[PDB]
């Protein structure tokens, strides 16, 4: 309770609401821009059908994502 | 600052700091069970 | 040339103590000369332009409303709105006599 | 040699580092601790620039070029033949630019002035630091910096601008150009305004502050203040450098495609 | 906390609006009475005062509005009179110059006639505005420095007319459009071989950066001595106070040389003017004296060497030869 | 001629004009605080300090 | 963001290619390559037992079946012989009701087109030729289909218009070059399209300090030029003459056959399919006597 | 302790929290940008299936 | 309650309505730009015919 005599309660609420609102928006938008949790488009899929990131992958021959240089 | 509440503040600061490190240690323990990095 | 026995490089008949390399400037860069010399190793001058001897007026439906030269690559290549794509060209026309009016 | 009113201002105090050891004047210049640091970095950097010229193919002033390392060295200190000399010169330039700003702060403190000049200069230093430090770090290689040559660094600007196929469509570049053009127009207006009042029509008395405000209200319907014009000039000139730093730091680290394609967002508004 | 940086004004005074110094009112007059903006007084002077209108101002406004109307109406017609498309595509719309094959002859109305008419009206408007600026300056017994500073920018603007006429085609003119005039800038640099190697272009770059440097330096200097009264520059010029002395001494100690309260404005004037003057000369020499600025720079030792990135065999040298661009195909062939 | 061309001539004419302009502005810069004071005596750089300039004030 | 940079020119020149790591990784992952069919190279040396085969007349029966399954999966999906054939009689070029099977005529012509690309245009597709897959991507309709629109459409640079140079080869102007700024804008638009069709920028093919120089440019520019020529041979002689074969739904508003551009093969990558090699395992598709010294069975 | 007579507890507490929040966000975003610990996409994989850097 | 002593109700009301209005527009516009919930175009489709993300 004594921490309110060290920090102004009005300033803390404004800082708290601003940080929580920003963090909530950042997390929601991070998940929406992903593949597994793009719930607006793929929310009706079950957990089995939801996309999963690639596991320990293999290699490729003569195919390169980057041009030579 | 009467130097006496500094002792009062120090006890709260030390416990809060050590308590935060213990909780973070449990979080690293949980993450190790999920996916070890060594 | 290289000494047959010792392997030492010989420069003007004198052996050199060390591994001789040919000195060059930064990444073998050579100062430029005359501007004509820029065209050695390049393709020769291009042929004269193909200019039509006559012009035929296209149909209005084949004519662009916009006269900007770069409109196709800067705007149309990123624009897919169907209304704008319709506005891109003039519309076909006829006469009242052709319609019977 | 001193100005006729200069002697009474040459007093001690105002330095950030050092005392009476570095509180003297060499000719007209004031030498502080950061004056000594400036000379060290200027001498070291210039001598290494001369060495880079001697390593290259020509002594022609326009054709001398000290180039940054290859991208394969990736934030390391390359061999001095292969671009490491460019990195050393960059450190000397950063030290000299920083020392110049801190030396200016010492001089204004001694004269009882504000701190505006060092911070205005910091806008130019920030733009340079973005070009050779911040953007290369974000892209992951010191080789993304520009070469040190009178016309060589123009070739870098051209090729980097065309890395996005039309650099005119950069939204931050468009704003920064407007700041530069408006600053030049405002400077011409301000310079003319003061000179026209101080050097009026022949045979007439020197005008007043009312004359300026009346003139610009007659021409444009609004007259910024005598302090307003100096505030605006500072804002336009420094904001030009700040928006320039933004425009180059978003190309590559944030936007990698062509700049014309960025305007999809405007064309896909729901309305 | 921090000192007062003289960046904004917190306490503003209000009095009766300044009507203005008495001037000759035979061919014009002042309109409005003078209002006050609270937001504008924070940064500068608050008065949105009366504006003078005379012969040259009225004629300039009429001609300029005619040019603006022509440009806007052609832009609107280019999207088929769609208001939604007109606003949505406004940066990309243009009023395009005539086709190249017409040279300097009159083009058709829908193929460059509107462009020439709008350019003519804009030029007349700019010249009339210059006359108005000159008259406004000499009505208050001021020197004519602003008219000639404006004439420098007018010279650069008029090179965009004179260079196409010297090369012999109105097709080379700058289109009226936000993105299209940037397209013209890029294509003009490309066509004439990298305008970076135009020496007067580099000179104008130097003067533009010098203008920015000078205004930053002067603004910071005046704001740093504004607590001593340095913003009243006329007083410090006719009667040098301690603010002018401190500015001089700061720059002498920093740089080894300095200006006065008056001559720093001469520096500013000349840098700003030389920007557009050197730029206009550089534009005038392009396509008339020099057709490839990179090759001119190679001629005069401006181009730094690089290692060759490719080499071509003789058959490759003959094959990689191309053709100069010609006319567009007016037929749709059937194969 | 062959090496000499119009752009070079214009550039050198501009250089001469710029140097003259710089001399004029440097002369104007020395209208306050001059001549300089030194132990060896009065000092003036190049360009030399100009003549005294007097303003005109409105009557009271 | 995470950015991948490839240096294409000399250090300090600013000649680099930039890629977004997430987009590039996603695009590389989403692209799948069909596994090559098991080779079939043993058949008796007898006469060809076929009725109306006019292109694949030098290919063994087992190889014939191999490549024809390959064509099915490349164009119309696995199996799906009915896209180009009467099932009851595969030697029929017409449907039972009388109307011709246009897909089969198009496929016969485009076998010849693929052979022509692989054999006479190795200066572009060097040792990495093309199959049906590179353009079709497993779907009947490829990408980058363009039709007659207007006179100034730059894609006609690939059909019937020649000449794109606008830069003077002198210091002083003459009558040898009277290109306008507008023609430079046209070339700029064409090259913007070319850059976007490969996911590269100007510096991939140019030193922008002088666009007209080939010595200062990367070798890819030469390759690019050959591409243009190859397009003018594919559009004029193979795709356009196919006009009277398509149904009306396949033509443009002017009633012309579909034509191809760079993005038809490249689809926004520096190499088609990131440089995957498939035609080496399909001898019926390359009109060469040997691919990499590997002889043609015949 | 006597250190709080030397440093203001408010200035230290604010600076320490600001440092920890920035540090925590940096670490979380470094792992998110990595391949092995991109937990939003591959978090359901077992430790054996998780990506591992090349032994080269 | 005592929150209105610490915060001015008039200032709170304006900030709350402004926040809610912006949030509702952002959500409505995000759904409009999607494929499953582009209701102005595909609102007459049944739930089984509506688009679904891949996999
Ligand atoms: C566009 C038109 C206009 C274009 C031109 C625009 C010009 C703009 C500026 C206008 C003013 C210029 C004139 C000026 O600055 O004069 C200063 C001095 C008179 O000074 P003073 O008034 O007598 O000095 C007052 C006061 O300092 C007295 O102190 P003291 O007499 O004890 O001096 C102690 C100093 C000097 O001792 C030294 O050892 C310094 C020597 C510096 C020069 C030699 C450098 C190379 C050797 C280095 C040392 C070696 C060991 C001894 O001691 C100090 O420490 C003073 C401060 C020095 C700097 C700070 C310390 C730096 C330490 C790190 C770096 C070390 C060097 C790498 O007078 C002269 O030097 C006369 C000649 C002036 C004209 C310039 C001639 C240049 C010739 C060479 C040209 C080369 C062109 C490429
Ligand atoms: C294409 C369109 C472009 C774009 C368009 C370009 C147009 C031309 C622009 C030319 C520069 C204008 C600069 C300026 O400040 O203008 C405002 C001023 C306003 O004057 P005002 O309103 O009539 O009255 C004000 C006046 O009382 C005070 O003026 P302020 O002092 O501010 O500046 C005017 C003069 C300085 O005045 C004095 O020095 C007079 C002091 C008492 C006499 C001095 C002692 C006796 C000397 C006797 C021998 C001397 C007798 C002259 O400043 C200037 O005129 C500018 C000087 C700096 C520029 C020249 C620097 C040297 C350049 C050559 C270097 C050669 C190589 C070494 O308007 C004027 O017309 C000023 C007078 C101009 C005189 C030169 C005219 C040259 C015309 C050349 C072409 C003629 C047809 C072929
Ligand atoms: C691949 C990486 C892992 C992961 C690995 C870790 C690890 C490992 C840790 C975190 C930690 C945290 N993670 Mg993480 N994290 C993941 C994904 C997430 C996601 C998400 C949307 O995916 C979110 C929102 C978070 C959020 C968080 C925060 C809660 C916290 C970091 C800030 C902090 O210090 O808070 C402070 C929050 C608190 C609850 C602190 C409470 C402190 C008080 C003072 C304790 C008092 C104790 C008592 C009073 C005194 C005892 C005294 C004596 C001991 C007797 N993680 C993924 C799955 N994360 C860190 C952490 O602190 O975890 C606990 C941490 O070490
Ligand atoms: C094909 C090329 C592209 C293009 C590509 C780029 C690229 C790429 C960049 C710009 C940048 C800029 N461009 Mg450009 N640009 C194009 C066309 C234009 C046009 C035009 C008319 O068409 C204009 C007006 C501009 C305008 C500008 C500015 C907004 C900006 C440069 C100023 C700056 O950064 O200052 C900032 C100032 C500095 C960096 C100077 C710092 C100086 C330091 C602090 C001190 C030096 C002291 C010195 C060593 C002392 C010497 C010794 C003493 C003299 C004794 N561009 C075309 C379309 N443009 C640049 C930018 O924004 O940079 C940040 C940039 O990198
Ligand atoms: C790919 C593009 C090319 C290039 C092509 C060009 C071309 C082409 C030109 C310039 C020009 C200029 N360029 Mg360059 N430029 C490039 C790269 C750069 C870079 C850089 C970052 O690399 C920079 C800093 C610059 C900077 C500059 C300026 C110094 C200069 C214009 C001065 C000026 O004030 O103009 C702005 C001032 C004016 C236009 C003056 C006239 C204003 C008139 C009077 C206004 C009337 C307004 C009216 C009343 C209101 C509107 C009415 C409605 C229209 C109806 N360029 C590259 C190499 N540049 C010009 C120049 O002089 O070149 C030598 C020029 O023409
Ligand atoms: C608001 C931003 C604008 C601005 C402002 C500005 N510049 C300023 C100031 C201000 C407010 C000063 O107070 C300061 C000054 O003291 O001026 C007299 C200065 C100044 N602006 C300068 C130049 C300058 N400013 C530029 C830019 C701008 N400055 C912006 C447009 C440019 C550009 C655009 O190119 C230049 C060239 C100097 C005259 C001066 C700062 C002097 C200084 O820092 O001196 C110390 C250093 C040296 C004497 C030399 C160091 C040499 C290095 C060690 C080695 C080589 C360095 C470099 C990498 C070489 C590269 C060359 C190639 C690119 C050709
Ligand atoms: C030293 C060189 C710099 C320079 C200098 C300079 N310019 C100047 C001056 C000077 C010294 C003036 O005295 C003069 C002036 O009066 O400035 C306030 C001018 C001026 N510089 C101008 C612009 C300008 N200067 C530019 C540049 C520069 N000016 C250089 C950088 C540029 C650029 C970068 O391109 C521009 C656009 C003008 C503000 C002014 C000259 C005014 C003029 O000639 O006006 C003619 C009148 C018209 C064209 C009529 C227009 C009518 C409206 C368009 C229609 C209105 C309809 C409706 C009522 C409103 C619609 C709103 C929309 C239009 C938004
Ligand atoms: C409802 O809205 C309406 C239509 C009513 C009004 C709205 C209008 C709008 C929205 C207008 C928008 C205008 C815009 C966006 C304009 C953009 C202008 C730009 C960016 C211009 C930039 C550069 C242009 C230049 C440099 C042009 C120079 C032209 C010159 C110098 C032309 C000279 C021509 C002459 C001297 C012609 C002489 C004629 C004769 C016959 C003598 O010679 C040929
Ligand atoms: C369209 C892309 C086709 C597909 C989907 C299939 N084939 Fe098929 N076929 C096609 C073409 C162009 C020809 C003629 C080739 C030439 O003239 O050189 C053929 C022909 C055949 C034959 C021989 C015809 C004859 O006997 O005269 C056979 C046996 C045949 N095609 C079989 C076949 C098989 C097994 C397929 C796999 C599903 C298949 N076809 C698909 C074009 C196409
Ligand atoms: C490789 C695919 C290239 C890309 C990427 C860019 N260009 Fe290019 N350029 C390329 C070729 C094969 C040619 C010649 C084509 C012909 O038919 O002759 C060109 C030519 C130009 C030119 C004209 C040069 C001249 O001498 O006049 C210009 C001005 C040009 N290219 C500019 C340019 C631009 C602006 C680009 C990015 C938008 C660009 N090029 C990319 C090959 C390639
Ligand atoms: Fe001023």
């Amino acid at each position: 309770h004594r921490i309110w005599l060290m920090f102004d309660p009005r300033r803390v609420m404004v800082a708290m609401v601003g940080f929580l609102a920003v963090l909530a928006l950042v997390i929601h938008f991070i998940l929406l821009s992903s593949q597994r949790y793009s719930w607006i488009e793929n929310g009706t899929l079950s957990a089995a059908q939801a996309p999963v990131g690639a596991s320990a992958p293999a290699a490729a021959a003569e195919m390169s994502p980057l041009p030579p240089g | 600052m009467t130097e006496d509440e500094a002792r009062r503040f120090h006890g709260y600061f030390v416990t809060g700091t050590l308590g935060y490190i213990i909780v973070a240690a449990v979080a690293h323990f949980l993450a190790w069970q999920w996916r070890p990095w060594f | 040339p290289v000494d047959p026995v010792t392997g030492q490089t010989i420069i003007n008949g004198e052996p050199v103590v060390g591994r001789v390399f040919i000195m060059q400037k930064t990444d073998g860069t050579v100062k430029l000369g005359k501007w004509q010399a820029q065209y050695d190793g390049e393709p020769t001058a291009p042929e004269a332009a193909n200019v039509g001897s006559s012009y035929t007026v296209p149909a209005p439906e084949h004519t662009r409303r916009m006269r900007g030269i770069m409109i196709q690559s800067t705007l149309w290549s990123i624009d897919g709105k169907r209304s704008a794509r319709e506005r891109r060209h003039y519309r076909p026309q006829t006469t009242g006599a052709a319609l019977g009016q | 040699a001193m100005l006729s009113f200069e002697k009474k201002y040459r007093v001690r105090g105002g330095t950030l580092i050092g005392g009476d050891l570095f509180d003297f004047w060499f000719g007209p210049f004031y030498v502080g601790f950061f004056g000594v640091t400036t000379i060290f970095f200027v001498t070291l950097g210039t001598l290494l620039c001369v060495w880079g010229a001697a390593m290259g193919p020509t002594w022609n002033l326009w054709q001398i070029s000290i180039a940054p390392p290859d991208l394969k060295y990736g934030l390391g200190l390359a061999p001095l033949r292969e671009g490491g000399l460019w990195q050393i010169i960059t450190l000397c330039a950063l030290g000299a630019f920083g020392s110049w700003a801190l030396r200016q702060a010492e001089i204004s403190r001694k004269l009882g002035m504000g701190m505006h000049i060092p911070w205005a200069y910091g806008g130019a230093v920030l733009a340079y630091a973005t070009l050779v430090v911040i953007r290369p770090m974000l892209l992951g290689a010191w080789g993304h910096g520009f070469p040190y040559g009178i016309f060589s660094h123009l070739d870098w600007v051209s090729n980097v601008g065309y890395q996005y196929l039309h650099f005119h469509y950069n939204p931050a570049h468009m704003i920064a150009v407007t700041f530069f053009f408006t600053n030049c127009l405002a400077l011409a207006m301000h310079g003319s305004l003061i000179l026209s009042v101080t050097n009026p029509k022949k045979g007439t008395p020197v005008g007043t502050s009312e004359t300026e405000n009346v003139f610009f209200r007659d021409l444009l319907g609004y007259s910024i203040g005598a302090i307003g014009i100096h505030r605006l000039g500072l804002f336009l000139a420094v904001g030009a450098a700040v928006w320039s730093a933004i425009c180059i730091v978003i190309s590559g680290p944030f936007w990698t495609k062509g700049w014309p394609e960025w305007w999809n967002w405007w064309l896909n508004l729901p309305i | 906390m921090l000192e007062y940086q003289n960046l904004f004004t917190r306490v503003q005074v209000r009095t009766v609006p300044e009507a203005g110094i008495e001037i000759d009112e035979s061919t014009g007059t002042r309109y409005g009475t003078g209002t006050f903006s609270y937001l504008a007084g924070k940064f500068g002077d608050a008065q949105i005062g009366p504006i003078y209108l005379g012969w040259a101002g009225v004629l300039s406004l009429i001609f300029g509005f005619m040019a603006f109307e022509i440009i806007g109406l052609n832009m609107w017609a280019s999207v088929g009179w769609d208001p939604v498309e007109f606003i949505r595509q406004l940066p990309w719309l243009a009023l395009e110059p005539p086709p190249p094959q017409y040279g300097l002859r009159v083009p058709p109305l829908a193929q460059g006639g509107w462009y020439l008419m709008a350019g003519f009206f804009l030029t007349i408007s700019i010249l009339l505005w210059w006359v108005r600026v000159y008259r406004r300056a000499r009505a208050l017994n001021m020197g004519t420095h602003l008219p000639w500073a404006f004439a420098s920018a007018i010279f650069l603007y008029s090179t965009f007319f004179f260079q196409p006429l010297l090369v012999g085609s109105w097709s080379e003119m700058v289109p009226f459009g936000i993105f299209p005039h940037l397209d013209w800038t890029s294509a003009f640099s490309i066509r004439y071989g990298n305008l970076y190697y135009n020496p007067f272009h580099a000179l104008s770059i130097a003067f533009l950066y010098g203008s920015a440097v000078l205004f930053a330096m002067h603004g910071a200097t005046i704001l740093a001595v504004a607590r001593l009264g340095g913003e009243r520059e006329i007083e410090q010029i006719t009667d040098r106070g301690t603010a002018a002395e401190r500015s001089m001494l700061f720059w002498r100690w920093t740089m080894g040389f300095n200006a006065t309260m008056e001559s720093i404005h001469r520096w500013s004037w000349w840098f700003a003017v030389l920007t557009t003057f050197s730029g206009g000369i550089g534009i005038l020499l392009t396509g008339t004296v020099v057709d490839n600025w990179y090759l001119w720079g190679v001629k005069h030792g401006l181009v730094a060497p690089y290692p060759a990135q490719n080499t071509l065999t003789e058959e490759q040298q003959q094959l990689l030869r191309g053709r100069y661009q010609g006319t567009a195909p007016d037929s749709f062939p059937s194969y | 001629m062959q090496y000499i061309d119009g752009a070079q001539i214009a550039l050198y004419a501009f250089w001469l004009f710029f140097f003259g302009l710089i001399i004029y502005i440097r002369r104007e810069d020395k209208r306050e605080g001059y001549p300089l004071e030194s132990p060896q005596g009065p000092r003036e750089g190049w360009p030399a300090m100009p003549e005294k300039k007097t303003y005109i004030h409105r009557p009271t | 963001t995470a950015t991948d940079s490839v240096q294409v020119g000399y250090r300090g020149t600013g000649m680099e290619q930039n890629y977004d790591h997430g987009d590039l990784k996603k695009q590389f992952a989403q692209v799948k390559i069909p596994t090559p069919l098991p080779p079939a190279g043993e058949s008796p040396p007898g006469p060809l037992p076929w009725q109306n085969v006019q292109v694949l007349n030098d290919i063994s029966v087992g190889e014939f079946n191999r490549t024809m399954v390959a064509m099915s999966t490349w164009v119309a999906g696995t199996g799906n012989c009915a896209y180009c054939h009467n099932i009851a009689n595969l030697a029929a070029d017409t449907l039972p009701n009388g109307k011709p099977l246009y897909t089969k005529l198009v496929a016969r012509r485009m076998l010849q087109m693929t052979r022509q690309i692989n054999g006479q245009y190795s200066q572009h597709v060097k040792n990495t030729g093309v199959t049906c897959y590179t353009c079709h991507m497993g779907k009947p309709l490829p990408n980058g289909l363009w039709f007659y629109s207007s006179q100034t459409d730059y894609l006609r640079h690939y059909l019937d218009r020649d000449g794109a140079r606008v830069v003077t080869r002198d210091v002083a102007p003459s009558n040898a070059n009277r290109s306008s700024v507008k023609q430079t804008e046209w070339t700029y638009a064409l090259m913007i399209s070319q850059s976007r069709s490969l996911g590269v920028n100007c510096t991939y093919c140019h030193n922008t300090r002088q666009f007209a120089s080939w010595k200062e440019a990367p070798p890819a520019r030469v390759t690019a030029y050959h591409g243009i020529l190859m397009l003018r041979d594919v559009n004029q002689n193979y795709l356009s003459p196919l006009q009277p074969v398509y149904p009306s739904v396949r033509l443009g508003t002017q009633g012309d056959a579909p034509k191809a551009q760079c993005v038809t093969c490249h689809n926004g990558n520096y190499k088609p399919l990131y440089g995957a090699q498939m035609v080496k395992d399909y001898p019926a598709l390359w009109g060469r006597a040997d691919w990499n010294g590997v002889p043609f069975q015949g």
